[PDB]
């Protein structure tokens, strides 16, 4: 009947999950994007590509 | 008695090697950047090899090392290109240090 005293354990479980989700989302958006984890970033990949541009013409 | 260019080409060590794939050669380290070793083995282009972790201290300028050549020049023609894309370097696998 929507009494918080009888549901203390379950309330804390959801409250903890929100804290983890908020922290992970901020870390993923900032640290993971800046950390360049996994594949090379497109900004750095484009610099390498323009060093060897594709030439469909004759020079 | 003047040696012609065809005579020079025929007897040159590079020509008599044949295909460069899986051939053991001796190169000289001339430029070092961090752990990247630039080794010249007498070919047109040099090769870049990572500094081995086992004995990386010995690899210095002028040190002679053993290489297994895989390609004298790295080129490949991609989609829509009128010419091959050249890396201006050779492909080789570093094995050890040449010792006499």
């Amino acid at each position: 009947e929507f009494r918080d005293d009888a549901c203390r354990k379950e309330i804390q479980g959801f409250l903890d999950c929100a804290a983890r989700a908020q922290e992970a989302r901020k870390m993923r958006s900032i640290q993971e994007t800046l950390g360049e984890s996994g594949s090379l970033l497109p900004n750095k990949l484009n610099k390498l590509l323009q060093r060897f541009p594709n030439k469909p013409y004759l020079s | 008695n003047v040696e012609s260019f065809a005579s020079m080409l025929r007897h040159s060590p590079l020509t008599q090697m044949g295909p460069a794939k899986d051939k053991l050669v001796i190169g000289r380290i001339f430029h070092i950047v961090e752990n990247d070793l630039y080794i010249d083995f007498g070919g047109k282009f040099h090769c870049v090899c990572r500094r081995p972790e086992v004995d990386g201290e010995k690899y210095q300028k002028g040190t002679r090392v053993r290489l297994r050549l895989l390609d004298l020049e790295l080129t490949s023609r991609f989609l829509g290109a009128t010419t091959d894309t050249t890396v201006l370097e050779a492909n080789a696998v570093l094995l050890g240090i040449q010792e006499s």
